[PDB]
RNA sequence: UCCCCCGUGCCCAUAGCGGCGUGGAACCACCCGUUCCCAUUCCGAACACGGAAGUGAAACGCGCCAGCGCCGAUGGUACUGGGCGGGCGACCGCCUGGGAGAGUAGGUCGGUGCGGGGG
RNA sequence: AGAGCGCAAGGGUAGAAGGGGGCCUGACUGCGAGGCCUGCAAGCCGAGCAGGGGCGAAAGCCGGGCCUAGUGAACCGGUGGU
RNA sequence: CCACCAGCCUACCAAACCCUGUCAAACUCCGAAGGGUCCCAGGUGGAGCCUGGGAGUGAGGGCGCGAGCGAUAACGUCCGCGU
């Protein structure tokens, strides 16, 4: 069979893939500390009564309701209407 | 010059062409409807004029409406026509390409050195009253890694221009003898 | 990491803690600056031990 | 010129090569050179 | 208003000449002057500590006020300090004192240079300025032998509302500038 | 004979070919062009035996455009070596081919001679092809 | 370009615009919801003192008075390029807590 | 309720860029001063502060133009839910509903909401 | 915004994270709703409330670090201490 | 072929830019059919939900499109949705 030399290698890894995106999206309600977006960068920047911390992430502040925004020259933003 | 003219509407695509008939369209300023027409006939009268000259649509609708092609979006596989729009005409600026002709052998032709040009058809801005055939250009005397471009060509009074011009027209380069196996060493 | 050292810090007048870390190659000998004790108030904390 | 250290100004002259009297005012009081 | 040769003789030769010739019909938009900026670059104090920023106030120090240095952007090791804090010297002149400047300049910075047939012209920015300098520097008037260690130049600039450069000569005629034309 | 220069990643996945030939269907350069009708790759090998059948055909020839570029490796593994251990080695540097795009255009010469030229070299090459004159197409940046 | 929306820095909830010029100060009252402004107060523009600062204590200082005589309790502060000199109206009398 | 300037908000570049013209009788800007508050890693350039006879140059505000940059129909091809084929294979076709990209005509130098100072 | 954003990559970034100085030490303690993630055990997000502070006139943020690597259950025992 | 430094000059090669086509899993101005998912409603089904005892499982294979490996070889292999 003449099994002589094979090339090694030296790649195969990857990553215990946490899992990032839009948590909640809209016309979802939240009991405030209920997390929407999980980001590495800020894809999703603050709206109205949400918040953001350490890992870039769109948090509830409120009981209400997830309204999606965007601003071209300003980015996208995620927010939480009150609900009275 | 002429060619039949037919009024399309809410018609598949697909079968129009598998049973006789391309299909089109038009469009100027604010005139937009779906048009169509035969295959080979209006093949013949395209592989004269197409976007060089003239085409004149006699539309069964009474009159007989002059255009001019413009694009002509094929089906690429196997590639050969499948659907053209066409531009209803009138006095107003418009731009579009004329077929040129490099008329005379230079001496860097002649000498070997083979004409490598650039350009078949220059856009160029017009009053559609101005009908330039072909502006039959020079190219006396181009010579070998010799060049041409700009305004260097005639351009029939009015019929403006519309690139640079420094969009270089054409030239002639070297030609690719055996020598050319010697370069594999 | 070791070489680099680690340490806690610590009051004065006796006790209140915290845990924290160090650096040496900088010219710093005696690490000091501001915490809170457990009992009472604001104090500053002396560097000490492992 | 505000700050503070700032090295100052005051008149200087130029008692030149060429009977000249010029008026200058400069850092240095006594300036004299040459045209 | 500490007013001298280059001051007064400024506001009488540029005005009529000025505006007769090119025609200003604005009484801000005379193409008046504005900064003088003075400019060393030394990469030799690639150590050598403010022993040899001695020698950069000393420049700025007989020029008359107080210089600032700054420093340098990234990596030369082709040519050591890559990092960027060796020496820049540099110091803008207003008005008045700007005016000193010019005037010690005019006077007898210009006359002690030997092989001095007059001012290099091309060097004007065409957007409507003038740069240069020079290599003998102990030409300036409060600095004799003593101060200076061996040789050192400079690099002046003038920044002016000038947009043109005929505009800015005749400003430098009116102004009086030594040309070699 | 073309590959690219030492670039990004070196191995790369072949993969399957469709047929919409993204684009590169008509003359606009040379004369008489040579376009292919079978999807599959080009060999920089092939690419070079076709181009010199041209030339070779016309001695003292005019101008000889080559549109496609060969610049994908060949996934290639030793010999009775067992399977696994490593992808294989880059080797021939060829190029997608999907039919109904341009591949060779030849200018400034006789009809009967791009005629043969294109037949020659097109003969040689991994499969079968078309070739066509210069027209229908005209208007296409 | 002191933009870097110190209105954000200060965009926590109500604002209060002011702005100089060469002569003449602007003191409003913004309310943000739609957009809708409020209050007003001008050191030479409301045909006041021809001083500039004093004028501006005195305007702020009568804005400040009018904003307690319309309901106002804490606002925002929007000011641009100030170097904090107070402007010392500051709106400290202000009602608002200025300062 | 209105025509103009200013402090300021909303859409997101049909608002930006650029040549032309421009208005200051109030607003606005340069500009007058650098001694009192303040500060330039140096300059009163910048922020700062007390202030005129000028100016409308710039900054800016407004109008015209498309020249850059922006949006961009219509058609038809791509690709494809889901349904049936044909070829050893590399792959190909019919059905239905969805429906781009690039381009073609055309279009664009903004839209609007607030609060004061003017007629 | 193509540079710097400590070090690999990716997202992100001047309407600042970058870069300058002043001040300081919240690289807090006692907790912690409601979540991300999830076979378990781990890991990851954070307002808020009390203390008592640092910065700023304030408005305000501060329970380390632009973000994701820089790590080790338990048993054993040393350690200062109640 | 002159210098305080200049000037004009090629079928050699070549920074960039421009025109002429184009390439891409780890390139992206654009980006669908799909898909995931939060509310309005139909939906009565060995549906779905909640505690609770007993399990057995954890060598799989085939077929279709979808990507890798392989040579666009293997009744080859390793995943994805589907049967």
């Amino acid at each position: 069979a003449h099994k002589k030399g094979l090339g090694s290698t030296r790649n195969g890894r990857d990553s215990q893939a946490k899992r990032l995106g839009v948590k909640r999206y809209e016309g979802q309600v939240v009991r405030a500390g209920n997390i929407l977006v999980r980001q590495r960068g800020t894809r999703f920047k603050p709206g109205k009564n949400v918040g953001m911390g350490r890992d870039f992430t769109l948090f509830a502040l409120v009981d209400g309701v997830v309204e999606f925004q965007d601003r071209g020259r300003l980015g996208r933003y995620v927010h939480v209407r009150p609900l009275a | 010059y002429r060619l039949k003219a037919y009024y399309r509407e809410g018609e598949k695509p697909s079968a129009l062409r598998r049973a006789g008939k391309l299909p089109g369209v038009m469009y100027n300023r604010h005139l937009n409807r779906k048009v169509y027409v035969d295959l080979v006939e209006f093949d013949k009268v395209f592989r004269q004029a197409s976007i060089h000259h003239v085409i004149v649509l006699e539309l069964p609708d009474g009159q007989s409406l002059p255009t001019l092609v413009r694009q002509v979006n094929l089906d690429k596989r196997r590639r050969r026509p499948e659907h053209v729009d066409f531009f209803v005409l009138s006095d107003e600026p418009v731009e579009m390409y004329v077929p040129l002709r490099f008329v005379g052998t230079p001496a860097g032709v002649r000498a070997g050195g083979v004409l490598q040009e650039i350009h078949r058809d220059i856009l160029v801005k017009v009053s559609p009253r101005n009908i330039p055939e072909f502006i039959e250009v020079d190219v006396s005397g181009l010579e070998i890694g010799d060049s041409l471009h700009a305004s260097d060509l005639k351009l029939p009074p009015g019929v403006e221009l519309a690139v640079s011009p420094e969009e270089t027209i054409a030239a002639v380069v070297p030609p690719e003898d055996v020598e050319k196996l010697a370069e594999e060493a | 990491v070791r070489i680099k050292l680690l340490l806690e810090c610590t009051e004065c007048k006796r006790r209140n803690y915290a845990t924290e870390k160090n650096k040496r190659n900088t010219p710093n000998k005696l690490e000091l600056r501001k915490y809170c004790p457990w009992c009472r108030k604001h104090t500053v904390h002396r560097e000490v031990k492992i | 010129m505000k700050e503070g250290i700032h090295p100052k100004l005051v008149p200087a002259r130029i008692i030149c090569g060429c009977g000249n009297v010029i008026e200058t005012y400069s850092t240095k009081p006594e300036i004299y050179v040459e045209v | 208003p500490l007013d001298v040769a280059l001051k007064r003789k400024y506001y009488e030769e540029v005005r009529p000449e000025l505006i007769r010739r090119f025609g200003y019909q604005n009484v801000w938009e005379v193409p008046r002057l504005e900064k003088v900026v003075i400019n060393q670059g030394l990469g030799e104090a690639k150590e050598d500590a403010r022993i040899l920023e001695k020698a950069a106030q000393e420049l700025a120090l007989i020029t008359g006020q107080k210089p600032a240095v700054t420093r340098a952007k990234k990596s030369i090791s082709n040519f050591k300090l890559r990092k960027g804090m060796p020496i820049g010297l540099r110091v803008t002149l207003r008005r008045d004192r700007m005016w000193i400047f010019l005037e010690k300049l005019l006077n007898v910075a210009l006359p002690r240079i030997r092989d001095f047939r007059g001012l290099n012209p091309n060097s004007f920015d065409g957007r409507g300025n003038y740069n240069l300098g020079l290599r003998e520097q102990l030409i300036f008037p409060e600095i004799t032998y003593d101060m200076v260690d061996a040789l050192r130049g400079m690099d002046i600039a003038v920044v002016t509302t000038a947009e043109t450069d005929e505009e800015a000569r005749a400003l430098l005629e009116l102004l009086g500038f030594p040309f070699r034309k | 004979m073309l590959m690219p220069r030492r670039m990004k990643y070196r191995k790369q996945q072949r993969g399957r070919l469709k047929g919409a030939t993204k684009g590169g269907d008509y003359v606009a350069f040379g004369d008489y062009g040579l376009v292919a009708l079978e999807p599959a790759w080009i060999t920089a090998q092939q690419i070079e035996a076709a181009r010199v059948a041209m030339v070779r055909h016309f001695r003292r020839g005019g101008k000889i455009f080559i549109r496609i570029f060969p610049d994908k490796p060949y996934t290639k593994k030793p010999l009775e070596v067992r399977m696994g251990k490593g992808k294989g080695n880059v080797e021939g540097y060829v190029a997608v081919v999907k039919p109904g795009r341009v591949m060779f255009e030849v200018a400034g010469v006789t009809e009967e001679q791009a005629m043969e030229a294109l037949r020659i070299a097109g003969h040689k090459l991994p499969i079968k092809t078309k070739i066509v004159r210069r027209d229908a197409y005209d208007e296409a940046q | 370009k002191f933009r870097v929306r110190n209105r954000i820095k200060r965009t926590g909830r109500l604002r209060l615009s002011v702005f100089r010029s060469l002569k003449h100060i602007y003191a409003q009252i913004i309310d943000d919801e739609k957009g809708v402004t409020l209050v007003s107060a001008s050191s030479l523009a409301l045909k006041l003192k021809g001083n500039k600062t004093e004028v501006a204590r005195q305007v702020g200082r009568a804005l400040a008075e009018k904003a307690l005589a319309l309901g106002i309790k804490q606002v925002a502060f929007d000011r641009g390029p100030y170097k904090y000199h107070g402007r010392v109206k500051a709106l400290a009398e202000g009602a608002r807590e200025g300062g």
